Order: C-alpha cells, then sequence, then structure tokens
C-alpha cells in the first residue's frame, strides 16, 4: 500500500 | 530512477460530474470526466476543473475508486454508508472548497490505515439551500472500519468537538437516523 502524506501532496502542485 | 518517474497512486479514481435535468433519469444525468493514478495526473486534472463554490447550483463531484460508480446501486456502494457533512449558506466562500479539497486527499492517499480498502468515495453536493460533503464507505456493518475512517475524517478537516458529524447507510438514505456520529 502507498500513502502519501498531506505535505506531500502539497508540494506536487508545480 | 526516481527523477523521471511520476509518483504513484496506490488506487485508480475516476473523476464523475453530475448535472440535474428533469428531462431524463438520474443515472444518465451523471457522467464521467477521466481517470488517473498518479499524483501528477490529479493535479493535472483538478488545476483545470471548477471549484466547488463556482459550480452551477444542482452539480456533483463524485471521486469514486475505479470499478464502482457514484451510486447506490453498485455492489460496493450497496449496503455501505456515508459519512455527511452539512455546510450552510456562509460556508460557501472557503469551507467547501478547504473541505473537499482535504476529502480528496485523504482518499488518494489512503490515510485511513488498513480500513481505505473499504473506503468506496466521496461526493460534493452544490445546492441551494445547503451544501454537503460526504464519504462512502462499502459496509456500515464494519462498526471497527467505519468508526475508524469518519473520526481520522474529522481531523484531518479539523472540525470542532462542538460539532458532530453524521454517518447514516443508503438503506435509509433511499427511504432519516444515524448509525454512528462523532
Ligand atoms: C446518489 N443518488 C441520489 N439519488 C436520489 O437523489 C434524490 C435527491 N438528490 C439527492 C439526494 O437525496 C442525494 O444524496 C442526492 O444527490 C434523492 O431522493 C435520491 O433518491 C439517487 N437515485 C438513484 N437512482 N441513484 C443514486 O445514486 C442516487
Amino acid at each position: 500500500r502507498i500513502i502519501y502524506d498531506r505535505k506531500f501532496l502539497m508540494e506536487c502542485r508545480n | 530512477p526516481e527523477h523521471y518517474i511520476k509518483h504513484p497512486l496506490q488506487n485508480r479514481w475516476a473523476l464523475w460530474f453530475f448535472k440535474n435535468d428533469k428531462s431524463k433519469t438520474w443515472q444518465a444525468n451523471l457522467r464521467l470526466i477521466s481517470k488517473f493514478d498518479t499524483v501528477e495526473d490529479f493535479w493535472a486534472l483538478y488545476n483545470h476543473i471548477q471549484l466547488s463554490s463556482n459550480l452551477m447550483p444542482g452539480c456533483d463531484y463524485s471521486l469514486f475508486k475505479d470499478g464502482i460508480e457514484p451510486m447506490w446501486e453498485d455492489e460496493k456502494n450497496k449496503r455501505g454508508g456515508r459519512w455527511l457533512i452539512t455546510l450552510n449558506k456562509q460556508q460557501r466562500r472557503s469551507d467547501l472548497d478547504r473541505f473537499w479539497l482535504e476529502t480528496l486527499l485523504c482518499l488518494i492517499g489512503e490515510s485511513f490505515d488498513d480500513y481505505s480498502d473499504d473506503v468506496c468515495g466521496a461526493v460534493v453536493n452544490v445546492r441551494a439551500k445547503g451544501d454537503k460533503i460526504a464519504i462512502w464507505t462499502t459496509e456500515c456493518e464494519n462498526r471497527e472500519a467505519v468508526t475508524h475512517i469518519g473520526r481520522v475524517y474529522k481531523e484531518r478537516l479539523g472540525l470542532p468537538p462542538k460539532i458532530v458529524i453524521g454517518y447514516q447507510s443508503h438503506a435509509d438514505t433511499a427511504t432519516t437516523k444515524n448509525r454512528f456520529v462523532v
């Protein structure tokens, strides 16, 4: 299972 | 390696758009927009579509796992409940756009621990008399699963302990009282 944090998902907006 | 690859998601997610039309059925008014299985393709699709607040009243965004359609009729959506968030008139400004985006990240990031396999999807209802955001599960009989999803769901959105969010099965919704509330 692949888990992504909220902090990490926000940084991929660019 | 790790320089050119897209960060892949656990599940493939399909985004749906619903627009009410009295001339046709409910299922025909729900239409699909795209599918994605990476973090990059999620932001690519989301950054060009409208915010939930800007939508015309009577329209729904629906993100679900690939294979589950946004309707009680689906196998996984049968039986399974709904963690319902009612929003008032003024909440349209900032709370609606922020709660729905926070809901999307809880789905695709699978932050619900082991109980992310029970999570079917989410839906936001842009309505003129209220706004509604919801998370759908695959079974309401799993109290161990349902309570843990809604409790993390409330902590991630950051609601005060004063507001209690309701969970209701689609068998009651299609015919209301809550089964579990946090
Ligand atoms: C998600 N959903 C809401 N409805 C109907 O919409 C009517 C009013 N509009 C809505 C609700 O109620 C919702 O939730 C929603 O959206 C209700 O009486 C529901 O019976 C539905 N009817 C079919 N056949 N299939 C659905 O998936 C469905």
